[PDB]
């Protein structure tokens, strides 16, 4: 998050309230956090990522996501798209 | 225009926040990789487009393009294909067209819109015909001078009709000029230089021709960079010239199989037939090599057999007329894992391109062909050997099937030895799936073309080829041209582009020009027969 | 108050945080001033937006600046998320520690985002355990805490656990008695003792005083 | 909740820690980062020594705008005297820069060009001395009991990876022992 | 002489280095702690190493087996100290 059905309903109830609660804390910071992801320290600064079944597609500029097209781009937007599994190589 | 200032102009147009915004030939890949590496070194981000479809480009460029400020195109004009329609000197967007084929499209040089002509510094030439194709053409007692003017106009139009209607072929290796340009700036990269050599070796199937005098140019680079004066043993990290031979799969396979699958040795020794079989063993009997010795891997063969190989070749192969073979071709030194001639790595990588992977299935398969390209682009690195060895061995699997089906074709003699042109078709046979790739049939046709005619006088003739399995008689038919055995004697090049334009201008029912390369076209067999009839007559050649 | 030292102490406290098995005082006095300073430089982007306006060069410190911003932001992300995790594991006992008079209450000094997530998470947690197993809530079993036996909701204030530690302390130019270095202490065994150049792993309890005093690295 | 390690620091995390190290360089130039701790300095004269933090030097080296000077302590003869001192000291783990492992890994990536023939030379030495250090750790490691652990001199990387073992064992020892009372 | 061959294979395990990694010393350093008391060498890598060494192994196997056993045990003694 990011940025089943077989399991008991009580879990989903707790789950939905938990995710709503963590979004409340995300609203609190306003730091920004972005505390659920970005686990690996960055370097340096640009990376080459390849598309994973995404076409597509936008943040700051629309980059026109194209299936099976590898790029050379900074870590930033990659962090968001990787959460959806749309990017493959890191 | 000069490359340097244009290059600086793209640098000026490169860095932006938000960024940025700007198949078969290996000759282009080398140039891409070297320049790509240069800009990544300078951290210049940009888009990478793996073009496949000749007409698909209109479905993509014209679809999603918003903030964009900045081997194909020498034939088709993109101005008509896109409909850019000049909008405001200082136009907002430019499109780079990298192409080595000549003659240039008329709309390319003159009626300059996205170009930024890439002609520098290759074809000057002259080629003074385009001057009268534009300067005279524009802007186009009075009845006499008016009829004189109209007559001269039609005269120049008649001259220009020859131009742009003739077979398109590559003139020279782009990598040479690009490396010269890069070296002008002073950069000499051991990697990049070897890659330049790789690209030049890639097109050797189409002779050299200038490449024969471009040998010292590469040799100069070999002199300008000297890894060591003397050993410097080993060193553990890190090219060299060697007496190379046209023989195929030299280093990873038995000398026996090397000739067995050799395309050059094939027709001369008539390997498909049994007569030359004993003649082959006879060549080994001259070499004094035991049959079991020939079957061993090149690595474990005795040192004596190694050092004496070239002298033995000099003392035996001449009997069969093989005297002109030994060449000083370059050999890379990566040290510890062993040296390989650029030619062999080229064959393996191209083999990696073709294997090692209603209309929706065909497009899906086309998508899979493009999918296999990135595996090759990834394969260009030296350190990633794991994947490379798979393609290296699969190359042998292909060559095995090539020479096998070849013998099958030799027994039935399906060739129609006509005076106009030879025509053939493979309507049925085992392992037809491999024939889907045009490149399969490209080299396959080449393997036939040199086989049926060595020459073997007289009058080398073009071959026709096709195959289909499903998708309602696709029958890809690719053009094929004769190969001379060193005896460019004439500027012949090609014929078919004009003929394809003439027949495609007729009723053209079910015909698909979807193939990016002009030489190959999809056609229904039902309609391929009249297509042949119209091809025979009126014969344009 | 020096940004250099603030950043030094930032990484310092981050390391101290991750090594420590249990909670530490909340440094709002510092955390706040830094969260503001980063938002200042963070907004300060403006020169980059104004740079596109001059069009009808050296962006090196620009993206370097941005880089260090997010980089330090990473550091603090691990720091905070780590504290949250620790609280999740210690939640029952920390609230029970809030119940007790002595010594230092949870509140804000030792612990705002934390207390909110604490109480809320514990709340919905109680709703999750309650609605599931305690329904079905026997009279004596109605309490979710130490009965006693065995036990629960008492874990895990263990200060006895061994952890790596490194002697480092402010120089006089106190407790340095010589000959080579400081200082003198197990309950059942004696001093070993210590030297500034070498790490001596021992009980986290005896060194707790020094961590409060900031006299030993982790 | 990353869960990893959670006790150990990730190797890449300790690499993130060593990013903080200052180092001398030789810039190609002949700024005023407002971020945090550099605060320095005016445009430096070409081929002149100036101390700067590690990661910025990595940046400048990626753009090749600086000429990194090799650390003076890293000289083969000095490692020879270290290995000498090691063969005669069964107990002491004497001198290590303590961050030197990751340094050498990084310096050989790019800074390799400035050094004089490090290739097939010191690389072997550092490996050799590394493993003899590891085993000397093992020889002192067999002695392990509460309450003392001889930590003496070691590069932080190896200490980090060996952490789970000793840390989780000693607790058991102390527990059973004190608990027996 | 006799010891030159031992020196050649000790200079093989200790002084081979492919791109950024040495492999055979790591093979032996893993195998002693495991209590293997053995070693495996890919002969194709040996042909990849040198040319005179392989023909020497090619000529007299019964004579060159002990120089391997000696080169195995001399390296094995440093790691044996490291390991009666």
């Amino acid at each position: 998050n990011g940025l089943t059905n077989n399991l008991s309903h009580q879990e989903q109830e707790y789950l939905k309230e938990y995710c709503d609660l963590i979004t409340d804390l995300k609203s609190g910071d306003l730091v920004d956090i972005d505390l659920s992801g970005s686990l690996v320290p960055p370097s340096d600064v640009f990376i080459d990522v390849r598309v994973l079944k995404d076409a597509g597609e936008t943040e700051y500029g629309v980059f026109n996501l194209i299936k099976d097209s590898q790029f050379f781009v900074r870590q930033s937007d990659v962090e968001r798209l990787i959460q959806q599994g749309y990017l493959q190589k890191i | 225009s000069q490359f340097s200032e244009a290059y600086n102009k793209i640098l000026r147009n490169s860095s932006s926040h938000s960024s940025c915004q700007l198949c078969l030939n290996i000759d282009a890949l080398c140039a891409t990789k070297m320049l790509s590496l240069l800009f990544k070194k300078q951290l210049v981000q940009s888009q990478i487009v793996p073009i496949f479809g000749y007409s698909e480009l209109r479905r993509h460029y014209s679809q999603l393009d918003d903030n964009i400020n900045s081997g194909f195109g020498g034939v088709i004009d993109l101005e008509a294909f896109l409909e850019i329609d000049p909008q405001e000197q200082s136009f907002r967007r430019d499109i780079y067209v990298l192409d080595a084929h000549r003659p240039w499209n008329l709309d390319n040089i003159f009626g300059s819109q996205i170009i930024q002509c890439f002609d520098d510094g290759t074809v000057d030439d002259t080629l003074g015909e385009q001057k009268e194709a534009y300067y005279k053409l524009l802007e186009l007692n009075d009845l006499s001078k008016r009829k004189q003017r109209k007559k001269q106009i039609h005269e120049y139009e008649g001259v220009l009709e020859e131009y742009y209607s003739q077979g398109t072929t590559v003139v020279n290796s782009i990598s040479a000029q690009i490396y010269s340009l890069l070296s002008a700036i002073g950069e000499t990269n051991l990697s990049n230089l070897w890659l330049n050599i790789l690209g030049t070796t890639s097109l050797d199937i189409a002779y050299a021709q200038v490449y024969n005098r471009l040998y010292p140019l590469l040799q100069d680079e070999v002199k300008r960079l000297t890894p060591s004066s003397r050993n410097s043993v080993k060193t553990p990290d890190t090219l060299n010239i060697q007496p190379d031979y046209y023989l195929f799969l030299l280093r990873h396979s038995s000398l026996y199989d090397s000739f067995y699958y050799s395309n050059y040795v094939n027709a001369k020794l008539s390997l498909w037939n049994e007569n030359g079989k004993k003649r082959l063993h006879k060549m080994f009997a001259r070499m004094g090599i035991p049959l079991s010795t020939a079957q061993e891997t090149w690595l474990y063969m005795d040192h004596s057999i190694k050092r004496e190989l070239g002298i033995i070749f000099d003392k035996n192969l001449d009997r069969y007329g093989l005297q002109d073979i030994i060449r000083d071709g370059f050999v890379r030194t990566l040290g510890y894992r062993g040296s390989i001639s650029a030619s062999e790595f080229v064959e393996a990588l191209t083999a990696l391109l073709e294997v090692g992977n209603s209309a929706q299935k065909l497009t899906n398969l086309r998508k899979r062909w493009v999918s296999n390209f990135w595996l090759s682009w990834d394969a260009l690195d030296d350190r990633k050997v794991e994947l490379l060895n798979r393609g290296i061995q699969l190359a042998q699997d292909l060559q095995r099937a090539i020479f096998n089906t070849g013998v099958a074709i030799l027994e039935k003699k399906l060739i129609k030895h006509l005076r106009i042109y030879r025509l053939c078709v493979l309507q049925d046979g085992p392992d037809l799936d491999l024939y889907r790739n045009p490149l399969t049939l490209l080299r396959l046709g080449n393997w036939l073309i040199e086989c049926c005619a060595e020459s073997e006088d007289k009058q080398l003739l073009p071959m026709v080829l096709a195959s289909i399995d499903e998708n309602t008689d696709t029958y890809l038919v690719a053009g094929l041209t004769p190969r001379y055995p060193r005896g460019t004697k004439k500027p012949i090049l090609n014929n078919f582009s004009m003929a394809f334009q003439q027949i495609t201008a007729e009723t053209d029912a079910k015909v698909r020009i979807d193939n990016f390369e002009s030489s190959i076209i999809e056609i229904r067999r039902e309609d391929l027969s009249p297509f042949l009839e119209k091809l025979t007559l009126s014969g344009l050649l | 108050v020096s940004p250099q030292q603030d950043f030094s102490d930032l990484m310092k406290s981050w390391k101290n945080e991750r090594c420590s098995p249990e909670l530490l005082p909340y440094p709002h006095q510092l955390m706040k001033r830094l969260l503001n300073r980063i938002s200042m430089q963070s907004q300060l982007e403006n020169i980059s937006m104004g740079f596109l306006d001059m069009q009808n060069e050296s962006k090196l410190p620009l993206l370097c600046m941005e880089t260090e911003l997010e980089r330090l932001k990473f550091v603090i992300r691990s720091y905070i998320r780590c504290r949250l995790s620790k609280i999740d594991k210690f939640s029952l006992y920390l609230r029970q520690l809030n119940e007790d008079e002595n010594s230092l209450i949870s509140l804000t000094d030792l612990l705002k985002d934390e207390i909110k997530y604490h109480d809320t998470h514990s709340l919905i947690w109680l709703k999750l355990v309650n609605d599931s197993i305690l329904k079905y809530m026997p009279e004596e079993l109605q309490a979710i805490n130490d009965t006693e036996g065995s036990v629960n909701m008492i874990d895990e204030p263990d200060w006895n656990k061994f952890v790596f530690i490194h002697v480092n302390g402010p120089p006089d130019g106190e407790n340095e008695f010589g000959k080579p270095c400081y200082t003198v202490i197990p309950d059942l065994k004696e001093e070993v003792e210590l030297t500034i150049g070498s790490i001596y792993v021992m009980r986290y309890e005896v060194i707790r005083d020094l961590l409060r005093d900031d006299k030993v690295a982790l | 909740l990353p869960a990893h390690l959670q006790q150990t620091f990730s190797p890449e995390e300790i690499q993130f820690i060593v990013e903080n190290e200052p180092i001398k360089i030789f810039p190609r130039i002949t700024w005023q980062l407002i971020t945090t701790d550099d605060k320095a300095l005016n445009n430096m004269v070409a081929m002149r020594s100036t101390e700067v933090v590690l990661w910025i030097a990595l940046l400048l080296k990626q753009q090749s705008k600086c000429s990194i000077v090799a650390p003076q302590w890293l000289t083969t003869k000095e490692l020879d005297r270290k290995i000498q001192y090691e063969k005669t000291h069964p107990d002491r783990f004497s001198e290590l820069p303590w961050n030197w492992l990751v340094l050498a890994r990084i310096l050989f990536n790019k800074a390799k060009d400035d050094f004089h023939d490090p290739i097939h030379e010191l690389r072997g030495k550092i490996q050799d001395l590394r493993e003899i250090r590891q085993i000397k750790v093992l020889k002192g490691l067999k002695y392990l009991n509460e309450s003392h652990l001889q930590l003496d001199n070691l590069s932080l990387l190896e200490i980090n990876e060996l952490r789970p073992f000793i840390t989780e064992i000693m607790d058991k020892l102390r527990e059973i022992h004190t608990a027996s009372l | 002489d006799n010891t030159e061959i031992i020196k050649s294979f000790k200079n093989f395990i200790l002084e081979f280095r492919l791109d950024s990694q040495f492999i055979y010393r790591d093979q032996l350093r893993n195998n002693i702690l495991v209590k293997n008391y053995s070693l495996t060498v890919n002969m194709e890598h040996l042909i990849g190493y040198n040319e005179d060494i392989y023909k020497k192994l090619s000529d007299e196997p019964s004579d060159i087996i002990p120089l391997f056993e000696t080169a195995i045990t001399q390296v094995a003694k440093r790691i044996s100290i490291l390991s009666n």
